[PDB]
């Protein structure tokens, strides 16, 4: 078990900015902390790094203490926005992190071939863009086969081909068996590459689990577009007698609204019959879940399209 | 060791600072220029009090140009929060920065007073090479210590502030206070009281300014005139020997480095 | 030209002593016999404006209380008021009033003459080029000139090659030169006061003489000018407010901005306890005049204290006691009278102004103000100047202001 | 129409950095210029402003030349990564832009409420977050009655509620006749609100049109995520022989890349053969359509885990 | 007019600069402390005040306006401001009015408290000569500051980064205050056979710090050429700044 946070009520100034979460983490899963930019997310990310002390709580990273030197060799962190050393070179900064984490100096060349930076190595870091510094900032985090990544928005300022390819590099590390924690704020876009999500706000942890676990717990409407169907008949209105609201769209298509606890039965209601013929489902996404968990406790939605 | 692995960065980062290499070549072309003007006129106690005054203006300047953005320049640059998640302590990335920036000042004054020796042994014919090597060996291993004081001053004023634009304001304030304000407050205290404030306390007030302890070390053997000393003529009234004056310069490092570590430990 | 016996002298005492009554007289007069003639205060012996009015050729003549008026003006034939021949030894000229356009007292080749307590008002309209001398002395040994009042003559007390004589307490007002000295070896002068004069004291080529206690109030362009004086003694002189101006002729000196003391080729002399006050230049030391004992003076209020256009160092302190300087910003820790740091009165930029006058346009620049501070930090660029170790902290001339 | 770019060719030296672009933005639509960070997008974004001049063509912003003062009074703009004058206040900075754009002073306190900056107004600009300054830079772009907006990267550093609330403001604006332009790089999150995208490569303009027209032009597959199957490899071996690149995401989850003539016939083999706990069908997104058109003109795809 | 709407920004932004208010307080402290030591210990003290305001009024002007153009380009607001109804001239001239009235006020706290320390510590100073010799001093000290203000707009528009603007503003401050007159002395004391000293009253007109002192020392040229040569240093360098700002 990679990160076993168990019973941590972290306070400072007797304010309880992080109160009583029990967050596990698997050996290969890719967790996403999706809190606000306040007391929830960035406090809890510091305790896994061990640079913050857990007031009344045990944080057992990798089954060991969070501040041992034997576990910070097997850990990789990338902060939210870094401008490293604007007079140094590309290779030299990464060579400077090579001797610090204790990885071998042969690894510093293949990482700059791994991340597409060998065309821009041996150049001063003040000539790099914001994307290249994120490309460099990822490359230090992968130094010396890290068993726990910790990325805080690793996708900002980067080209969309590269961000798509970055999750492929994350997927190489998941199958290799490294638990990764993402801390993002661009939430539509990171939901296709996580296995679990931990949404926390107002200090406490609100909910946790996979995406299918959160949709099952939080009753949200779905969109089931089903074109190419039967006779535009009682097959349409039978879900209104089953407890739904079938929109009788014109060109032999229905958009049924369900409650998603009755989800898989409505699929085999049509797919068990002979007329699905290129249907399309539209689930509630991550932000529509993320809007909902604030409405369990916390803020209320805006007015006249403000904020 | 981890202290040398982070010293090797700052040794390779300070030498790419173009503002350093301007005023470290300025220290070299002035130490030749002072020693060349001191060679055509001869005298010996004027070329010591002017070289020690040259390193009073520049060795605090190179030290404060190096290390004003050592901690706060890494904090707002984001690379300090990353560095604490490496197998290090807060005591190793400060002592490592002190070794890394300290070897630059040990090389910036070995260039300066090294070429000053070659502008005397190749200029003053028949000079005593034994007295030259000893006097400029005392200049080399004491202008580093003056440099290491203001290096350790800059770690104090970088950990306390939290914005780099305000760190340059404090580093300019420390350079003005210790070099040419404390020498003028002590002058104005002696003139306006006409030397009758305290006949025993006022020479001990030189020890609260490391540039004045630096000038008192190099002007030990070559006293000569009094007007070359000026406010440093109080140093003849100090009953302390010369060996404690080395130790009072080293105590200005260790107090202002342990203060630099105690501020950085609760950053 | 009649004689003194051709008047009507009423004898008071029978020891060849006469007394002329009140009443005017006319023409020149000549003393050829040792007559100690006195005069009533209304005895205005007024000549007509030609010739030397009262010539004396006999020894031991005590002329007293006369009042002379309007003698000649021929400076080539020496139209004096009282001419004294070399054979007229030990003449006493006591308490006399003179008004006329020539020489007041022209003596030459005489010995031990005493010209005491007289008031000699020279002229008012002549351009100070033909007014004649106040007290002219030409190669006299033994003279004693005391407490006179010479006003508006030409070049004051002229003295030419006269060896042993005292000049005590004489007031000299609105003349060209105050006291002129020409080759007067082993002289002496005490407590004289010169006011509003185009040169206060001309000391030209006269050695071994004593200049003591003299005062020069508001003179023009030269307070005490010493040319080629050796083994002298300048003790207690008070030179105040030498303003600029010009003598109008520029014959032996030039026009100046105002120098309280100008030392030209004077090798050995002791210049102690003086007071040089509120002039433009406190002391001008030429390059040929070096190594003399200058200690104990007070250089107060001058806009520039020392002018020394040289590169030779010049210590200004005998026996460890120096001078009081008003702009001496020093302290005194060990409670003696002396300051603790030495005082350099001149920078390097204070001698660029003397060498090149076009830098006066640059004299208010910050770079010049930078260059004044760089000398105080780097003494290698300090040219060897006119410093004095241990300058005084208090005024040493506490009595000279009275 | 709002922006009618008729064949411009902007060039710096002799290199044509924008070769025969031809846009036509309608007056009620929301458009997105998606391109890489080189000379494709950011030269074209300045030609709609008055900052450059077309070396071969002409633009017509609102039927006028783009440098008239009466044009720029109804044209907001928001650049990427703007930090304002840090010693000023939040209110006074907006009041400074109020007098410059000619908007009345009563509209300043409305827009400070409209972006949710009223609690943090009348404070220093230097004590603002990155997301807080982006609220301010939006708040100046709505000044007056802006008939054209150029929101270059509007949602960097914002909260995911605030990101979701910003496009709520946008959808009120495009119904008010005020056509806007997005220039983002985060492709999911803008794809729900782009009315017609204008994806272009480094050199030229590749393809424009709606999301329906792009998926009709580009025959992209669909993604079928089946969450909660029994075994992984027995299902993973079934589709890789059937001609479907299938991966594994967690302990029980797969994805299937269909051809949409396969999507109907494969989906029955999940509910029928086996029982998944959840089924999610993704349409080919803007993130995947970007990969197509970059492969149509630009580089080759990167190797398996590199960028 | 929009030249004033952007000038009200620079008043509010310049007066909250912590670096400016530190130097402007130190300028007012050093202006009384020179006036304290010139009365207790008027042409003798207005020349020493001229050496003070030649040190600091270029330094005050270069602290205000070294980041006027390139500080807005790095902040991204310069690219935003050009999309407003604004020419490039009205931004520059509006910054010159806004930054100009700051050091036109910094001499009114600088010499407004220095003339207070003279008119209330002499008691019989004859203020009719004071208010014309200080009226000529406060006018000529702001116009000297407007030269280095216009110099800072030339140097801000040329560079592309904020670090090299301050590296050049220190270079402009060294050259025009205390290197040009030191290289005037080196042409005097080391060259006399090939340096005509009659040419030297014309070379003071190539330096606005030198033209500043010549209108506090009243001289072969009259007064009216020096006022028209100080305004020509503003008007050429502002026209040069407008010519550089149109080439970004
Ligand atoms: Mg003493």
């Amino acid at each position: 078990n990679a990160v076993e946070i168990q019973g941590v009520s972290q306070r400072y100034g007797s304010m309880t900015v992080l109160h009583d979460l029990n967050l596990n983490l698997g050996e290969g899963e890719v967790l996403g902390l999706f809190g606000h930019n306040g007391a929830g997310k960035t406090t809890s990310m510091k305790l896994i790094l061990g640079l913050l002390s857990p007031s009344e709580g045990q944080v057992k990273v990798l089954g060991r203490a969070p501040n041992d030197p034997q576990v910070r060799r097997q850990l990789g962190y990338l902060p939210e926005n870094v401008t490293f050393y604007p007079q140094l070179s590309g290779r030299e900064t990464l060579r400077h992190f090579a001797r610090l984490k204790g990885a071998a100096l042969t690894q510093v060349d293949e990482l700059l071939e791994q991340v597409g930076l060998a065309h821009a190595a041996d150049r001063r870091v003040k000539t790099y863009s914001k994307g290249m510094r994120q490309r460099l900032g990822l490359a230090q985090a992968l130094l010396g086969e890290p068993r726990l990544l910790l990325l805080d928005e690793p996708t900002v300022g980067l080209d969309p081909i590269a961000t798509q390819d970055l999750y492929l590099l994350i997927d190489r590390l998941r199958q290799r068996g490294t638990s990764i924690i993402l801390c993002s704020h661009v939430l539509p876009g990171v939901e296709a590459h996580i296995n679990r999500a931990a949404i926390l706000a107002k200090g406490c942890l609100q909910a946790v689990g996979s995406l299918s676990q959160l949709r099952a717990e939080a009753g949200l409407p779905v969109r089931i577009r089903a074109s190419g169907i039967s006779e535009r008949d009682s097959w349409l209105q039978r879900w209104t007698d089953a407890g739904h609201s079938a929109r009788g769209l014109s060109e032999s298509s229905i958009e049924v609204v369900a409650v998603n606890g009755h989800k898989l039965v409505l699929l085999r209601q049509l797919l068990g019959e002979g007329e699905p013929e290129d249907i399309e489902i539209h689930q509630p996404s991550l932000e529509d879940l993320y809007r909902y968990y604030m409405e369990r406790a916390g803020d209320v939605r805006a007015q006249e399209g403000r904020l | 060791n981890q202290v040398w692995n982070i010293a090797r960065k700052e040794l390779s980062d300070g030498l790419r600072n173009r503002w350093l290499l301007a005023i470290s070549l300025l220290f070299a072309v002035l130490a030749v220029g002072i020693a060349w003007l001191g060679a055509a006129a001869s005298s010996i106690p004027a070329t010591i009090a002017s070289l020690a005054s040259l390193a009073t203006f520049l060795m605090p300047l190179i030290a404060l140009l190096l290390a004003y953005d050592a901690i706060v320049g890494e904090d707002e640059g984001g690379t300090l929060m990353l560095l604490l998640t490496y197998p290090l302590g807060r005591g190793q990335i400060l002592l490592g920065k002190f070794v890394g920036h300290g070897l630059i000042l040990a090389l910036a004054v070995l260039i300066g007073f090294g070429c000053a020796a070659l502008a005397i042994a190749l200029l003053v014919e028949g000079v005593e090479l034994g007295m030259l090597f000893w006097a400029f060996g005392r200049f080399m291993i004491s202008s580093t210590l003056l440099g290491w004081v203001f290096l350790a001053f800059a770690y104090v004023l970088s950990g306390k502030v939290n914005e780099k634009s305000s760190a340059a304001g404090l580093a300019l304030g420390v350079w003005f206070l210790f070099v040419l304000v404390f020498d003028l407050v002590l002058l104005a205290l002696l003139v306006l009281s006409e030397g009758k404030f305290n006949p025993e306390l006022l020479p001990w007030l030189l020890l609260l300014n490391p540039t004045d302890i630096y000038r008192l070390i190099n002007l030990s053997g070559f006293e000569g005139s009094g007007s070359a000393m000026g406010v440093l003529s109080l140093g003849a009234d100090l009953p302390v020997p010369a060996a404690v004056l080395w130790l009072c310069l080293l105590a200005w490092i260790g107090v202002s480095l342990l203060l630099a570590y105690a501020i950085f430990r609760r950053r | 030209a009649p004689q003194s016996i051709t008047t009507l002298p009423l004898q008071p005492d029978g020891e060849n002593r006469w007394r002329l009554p009140a009443g005017e007289y006319q023409g020149q007069f000549t003393i050829e016999q040792p007559m100690q003639l006195r005069c009533e205060p209304g005895a205005v012996i007024q000549s007509q404006g030609q010739g030397s009015s009262l010539l004396i050729s006999a020894p031991d003549v005590l002329v007293e209380g006369c009042t002379l008026y309007e003698w000649g003006s021929d400076l080539t034939a020496m139209d004096s008021a009282v001419f004294i021949l070399p054979a007229a030894e030990r003449a006493q000229i006591s308490n006399n009033r003179m008004r006329g356009p020539g020489f007041g007292v022209f003596v030459d080749g005489t010995r031990d003459v005493q010209v005491i307590g007289n008031e000699i008002d020279g002229d008012a309209g002549v351009r100070s080029q033909d007014r004649g001398n106040g007290i002219h002395l030409f190669a006299v040994s033994g003279a004693r000139v005391l407490h006179n009042h010479v006003r508006n003559a030409r070049d004051g007390i002229y003295i030419d090659t006269s060896n042993g004589n005292h000049l005590e307490g004489n007031v000299i007002e609105d003349v060209r030169y105050g006291v002129h000295y020409m080759f007067a070896n082993e002289n002496s002068l005490i407590d004289n006061v010169t006011r509003r004069t185009r040169t206060g004291y001309a000391l030209m080529q006269s050695r071994k003489l004593t200049v003591t206690g003299n005062r020069s109030e508001q003179d023009q362009n030269y307070g005490i000018l010493m040319n080629y004086i050796t083994y002298s003694t300048i003790t207690g002189n008070f030179v105040s407010d030498v303003q600029r101006g010009d003598t109008g002729g520029d014959s032996m000196i030039s026009g100046g901005e105002g120098k309280a003391l100008f030392i030209y080729n004077s090798l050995f002399n002791t210049i102690e306890n003086n007071h040089f006050e509120k002039s433009s230049l406190g002391i001008h030391l030429t390059a040929g005049s070096e190594d003399n004992r200058i200690s104990g003076n007070a250089f107060v209020g001058n806009q520039q204290q020392v002018k020394y256009v040289a590169s030779r160092t010049q210590e200004w302190s005998v026996d460890g006691r120096g001078n009081y300087w008003s702009d001496y910003l020093g302290w005194d820790r060990n409670n003696d009278g002396l300051g603790d740091i030495a005082y350099e009165p001149n920078d390097n930029v204070d001698r660029l102004l003397w060498l090149y006058p076009q830098v006066r346009l640059l004299m208010n620049s910050p770079s010049i103000e930078v260059l004044r501070w760089v000398q105080r930090a780097f003494p290698v660029i300090k040219s060897p100047g006119v410093q004095d170790s241990h300058p005084l902290m208090k005024l040493p001339t506490e009595k000279l202001l009275t």
